[PDB]
């Protein structure tokens, strides 16, 4: 759920889910369609994306419980949907923290009209 | 804000 996929984002970031990565770029939160602006935009892509192959799922109130051992992050054991989703959100977190120095503010609350709506996942 | 989208 949203909970679990913010903590880790802090965590690994520093940043706030809210408000920067939930606005950011073209597909980072009200991801929809256009072209990846960067790379922190890409990894939101990839993340829809993994969603996206979980259709029976429900990734933003469905909770799966996650450890750290020694910075690294450890899905535990729990519904199928849960360790997908879990899987999903562990990607973004560590791309998202693979790409902060190229982070911009230039991209934070991106217009709309700005997206060039094409990339099949 | 912090516990969502």
């Amino acid at each position: 759920s949203l909970l679990e996929f913010g903590k880790m984002i802090l965590e690994e970031t520093g940043k706030l889910a809210i408000p920067s990565y939930s606005s950011y770029g073209c597909y980072c939160g009200g991801c929809g369609s256009g072209t990846p602006k960067d790379a922190t935009d890409r990894c939101c892509f990839v993340h829809c994306c993994c969603y996206g192959n979980l259709p029976d799922c429900n990734p933003k109130s469905d909770r799966y419980k996650y450890k750290r051992v020694n910075g690294a992050i450890v899905c535990e054991k729990g519904t199928s949907c849960e360790n997908r989703i879990c899987e999903c959100d562990k990607a973004a977190a560590i791309c998202f923290r693979q790409n902060l120095n190229t982070y911009s503010k230039k991209y934070m609350l991106y217009p709309d009209f700005l997206c060039k709506g094409e990339l099949k996942c | 804000a912090l516990a969502s989208k």
